[PDB]
């Protein structure tokens, strides 16, 4: 294995339209995080976290129950956006990926909140569909 | 095309169904050909290409 300099950063956008750039980064593994918060909260433009919740399990891979999609629309999204917090999970759609993703989607469709709940990912390089426009 | 707006915000608070984009588009056109702004405003607030 050899270690070289990395080739995909920068914006990101989808199809779908009335949003923004998301932002991604090829990164190595064995690497310090100090410049991963350095490239986050200074490059990219990102406030200090006031808390940090990450979110695991998924066993239910097609459909989540609707109590624990009550929880994870209302209970998690209103506090991370009330105290100001980073919901850390994994960026890919398996698992509870997609009931974060779709409670965030919820939550920011039903208020005028001036805001979203700032929902970082983190995916491995290899298990990315369409990694070749990157 | 009954111009209610609680069953179609409703319909989409349903995580069951996952639905596809060519619906939406469909529904989009029901919506711009005829006057109807709040489903055209809640449709692209659900995420869609144009």
């Amino acid at each position: 294995t050899t270690e070289k300099p990395t080739d995909a950063y920068g914006d990101l956008d989808f199809t779908y339209s009335g949003r923004k750039h998301s932002n991604f980064l090829r990164l190595s593994d064995r690497t310090d995080p100090a410049t991963v918060y350095s490239l986050v909260t200074r490059s990219w433009g990102f406030r200090a976290p006031n808390l940090v919740v990450s979110v695991l399990g998924g066993s239910g891979g097609p459909v989540l129950q609707t109590w624990l999609q009550d929880l994870l629309r209302r209970g998690l999204v209103r506090a991370a956006q009330s105290t100001g917090a980073w919901i850390v999970t994994g960026g890919l759609h398996t698992g509870i990926g997609r009931h974060v993703g779709v409670a965030v989607r919820d939550h920011q469709t039903a208020s005028t909140g001036s805001s979203k709940v700032v929902a970082m990912g983190v995916a491995p390089w290899g298990v990315v569909r369409n990694r070749d426009m990157l | 095309a009954w111009n209610r707006v609680d069953i179609a915000q409703s319909e989409l608070f349903r995580g069951d169904i996952q639905w596809r984009s060519f619906h939406l588009e469909a529904s989009l056109m029901d919506a711009l050909l005829n006057d109807r702004p709040e489903f055209v405003r809640l449709l692209i607030s659900h995420g869609l290409s144009l």
